[PDB]
């Protein structure tokens, strides 16, 4: 039942000072840390993608890198998670994140994906994928899209384990990607150990009734990770309420 | 400390006081989400051999001491590991296989074994490590009337492969002319009943027959066994192990509020000083045992062998006794009057042979 | 003929021989010097072909 529906725009903004997480799970307070791991780099180039049905192919799947760093303005219902793997089909295993009202299903299987995946609403995941064979992985566990806010997610896949990282940051009129500090909570640090190189958002459309499904649009950003060091603050409480990075230019070379 | 038997006068540094670690304090999470043994091993209905059941069992804690107690067992041979270490093993799968079988073919659920059983409906292979678990059942599975409920595959083409199971129903072709799907002369259907009936001898008894697998992968191992909370002591000196974090300090309370996902905690120079226990949501302010430096201040082996101690930096309660800045000196007596310096102590205070005497 | 040690409370010192043919206590529930459930003996022989 894979049926192409989406259709995906996109542009080109600054990262500013978004995507900062916890590198570890050690309270530090009020103490200078310098740590070397996969960060989204400062004022770095971030793909703002759009992505309308309205009622062929135009909804490819993006590649992982080393870690994805995703935000959104949308409300919970309307992305409602992500898929993750090489193939994407039934030769290899790929992981599906699903989210609704209630909970979150986080499962393993050997999923045969559709080329435009998207939960249709009872949910339905006929639309998401065709097949599911020699399933070994299931986690169930209170959602992290619940109810102007943005959504921030780290996504990294390090010696088998899928850490998920993930922020609530209300914004107001400003541009998506506020400025700002945010630091990301270490959500999910999945036992995984499978292979992802490519990604793709889960979308949710609601049937017509009456040009099968109600048209619908969906904003969100996607920055790559790379190997850099920051420099994090750590505040009384142990909070990061800022950071530096070394390799953007010489005076937070100079600091860190 | 100076290799030689005459020491002249002065303060020599010659050890380091410690408090001795008292007791073991290993704490771990909660036991918990325990594998489903209960639903495998005690189950209403069990499967034929041919159609033998399979479970896969991940993501939870292995307590095989129900599995111990359930039940007395005809054979609980364990192959490639001992029974005994399974709990302080931790294994990335567990496969429990369930079927039932006559008493007489237990002995061919091993690697290396041959019958109708290893051949046709249930094989292991050769390097196998697991445990094989066999129980006689015959309240559960015997009926006056025979129980045909219970089949076993007798012709097969070739060999199973081991964890192999067929489950096809197709009359068995012996002969060269062909069989066209409907029973006839030196044509079989491959599936027996087993008729267990309760005044059969020990040998033909119905056996309800459990196979533990356990696998290795590339993966993060998450089945193993229970974690020991053991109880938590404050205020001494105790070793810890709290989450495979080991050491040796006091855990006294701590008045820093933790974020939720944070466990550890460290100092300015990366050295660890609190943590969270994971049975009770606290914070604990680890820290170290008390240690000080042992000097030794003596005068001459010519003159005297009295010798007093000067534990540096610790205080008089925590180890003839003064207190100094320096720390504590045992084995001098302070006096009011002032000299000029033999012995330097520190912080003002130096010492004498007149027995020891120490002033400012 | 060949047999191995496969239970034993304590791990063995360098150099050193156990020989004593005693049964070895698996479980919480004392055995009794007679075999039975979760009680095993030590020395199991090689099924060498
Ligand atoms: C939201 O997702 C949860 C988890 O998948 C759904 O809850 C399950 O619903 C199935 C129905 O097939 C039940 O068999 C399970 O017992 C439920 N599990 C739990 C943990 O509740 C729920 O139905 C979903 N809600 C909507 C509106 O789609
Ligand atoms: C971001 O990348 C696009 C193409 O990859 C490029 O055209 C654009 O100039 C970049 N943005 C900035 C701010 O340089
Ligand atoms: C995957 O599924 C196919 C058929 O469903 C099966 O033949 C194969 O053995 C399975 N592999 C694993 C590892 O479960
Ligand atoms: C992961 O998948 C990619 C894409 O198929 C492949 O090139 C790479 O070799 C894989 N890595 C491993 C370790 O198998
Ligand atoms: C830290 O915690 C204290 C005590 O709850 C609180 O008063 C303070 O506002 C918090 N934040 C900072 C930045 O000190
Ligand atoms: C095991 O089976 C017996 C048989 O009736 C039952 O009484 C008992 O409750 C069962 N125990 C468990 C833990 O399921
Ligand atoms: C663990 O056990 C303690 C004591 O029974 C209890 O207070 C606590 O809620 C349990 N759960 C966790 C997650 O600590």
């Amino acid at each position: 039942q894979c049926v192409n529906l989406i259709t995906r725009t996109q542009s080109y903004t600054n990262s500013f000072t978004r995507g900062v997480y916890y590198p570890d799970k050690v309270f530090r307070s009020s103490v200078l840390h310098s740590t070397q791991d996969l960060f989204l780099p400062f004022f770095s180039n971030v793909t703002w993608f759009h992505a309308i049905h309205v009622s062929r192919f135009d909804n490819p799947a993006l590649p992982f890198n080393d870690g994805v760093y995703f935000a959104s303005t949308e409300k919970s219902n309307i992305i409602r998670g992500w898929i993750f793997g090489t193939t994407l089909d039934s030769k290899t295993q790929s992981l599906l994140i699903v989210n609704n009202a209630t909970n979150v299903v986080i499962k393993v299987c050997e999923f045969q994906f559709c080329n435009d995946p998207f939960l249709d609403v009872m949910e339905s995941e006929f639309r998401v994928y065709s097949s599911a064979n020699n399933c070994t992985f299931e986690y169930v566990s209170q959602p992290f899209l619940m109810d102007k806010n943005l959504r921030e997610f780290v996504f990294k896949n390090i010696d088998g384990y899928f850490k998920i990282y993930s922020k609530h940051t209300p914004i107001n009129l400003e541009r998506d990607l506020p400025q700002g500090f945010s630091a990301l909570e270490p959500l999910v640090d999945l036992p995984i150990g499978i292979n992802i190189t490519r990604f793709q958002t889960l979308l949710a459309l609601h049937r017509s009734y009456l040009s099968g499904w109600t048209a619908g649009a969906a904003a969100y950003y996607v920055g790559y990770l790379q190997p850099r060091t920051f420099l994090l603050k750590y505040n009384e409480n142990g909070t990061i309420t800022d950071a530096v990075d070394c390799a953007l230019d010489p005076l937070s070379e100079t600091k860190c | 400390t100076l290799k030689s038997f005459t020491v002249e006068k002065g303060i020599y540094q010659t050890s380091n006081f410690r408090v001795q670690p008292t007791e073991s304090i290993v704490r771990f999470p909660n036991i918990t989400n325990l594998c489903p043994f209960h639903e495998v091993f005690n189950a209403t209905t069990f499967a034929s051999v041919y159609a033998w059941n399979r479970k896969r069992i991940s993501n939870c804690v292995a307590d095989y001491s129900v599995i111990y107690n359930f039940a007395p067992f005809f054979a609980f041979k364990c192959y490639g590991v001992s029974p005994t270490k399974l709990n302080d093993l931790c294994f990335t799968n567990v496969y429990a296989d369930s079927f039932v079988i006559r008493g007489n073919e237990v002995s061919q659920i091993a690697p290396g074994q041959t019958g109708n059983i290893a051949d046709y409906n249930y094989k292991l292979p050769d390097d196998f490590t697991g445990c094989v678990i066999a129980w006689n059942s015959n309240k559960l599975d015997s009926k006056p009337s025979g129980n045909y409920n219970y089949l076993y595959r007798l012709f097969r083409k070739s060999k199973l492969k081991p964890f192999e199971r067929d489950i096809s129903t197709e009359i068995y072709q012996a002969g060269n002319k062909p069989c066209n799907g409907v029973a006839g002369p030196n044509c079989y259907s491959p599936l027996q009943s087993y008729g267990f009936r309760p005044t059969y001898g020990v040998g033909h008894q119905p056996y309800r027959v459990v196979v533990l697998s356990f696998e290795l992968l590339h993966a993060p191992a998450t089945v193993c066994g229970p974690k020991k909370s053991t109880n938590l002591v404050k205020n001494k000196c105790v070793n810890f192990n709290f989450n495979g974090l080991t050491g040796t300090g006091v855990l006294t309370e701590s008045n820093k509020k933790f974020l939720p996902f944070q466990q550890f905690g460290r100092d300015i120079a990366d050295t660890t000083d609190a943590v969270r226990d994971p049975q009770t949501l606290e914070i604990l302010d680890i820290t170290p045992c008390s240690f000080g430096g042992v000097s030794v201040i003596t005068p001459g082996t010519n003159t005297s062998n009295q010798v007093a101690v000067l534990y540096q930096g610790v205080n008089c309660t925590e180890v003839n006794v003064f207190q100094t800045r320096a720390g504590c000196l045992i084995g001098a007596e302070y006096v009011n009057n002032s000299y000029e310096c033999d012995i330097p102590i520190g912080a003002g205070i130096c010492a004498s042979y007149q027995s020891i005497i120490a002033y400012t």
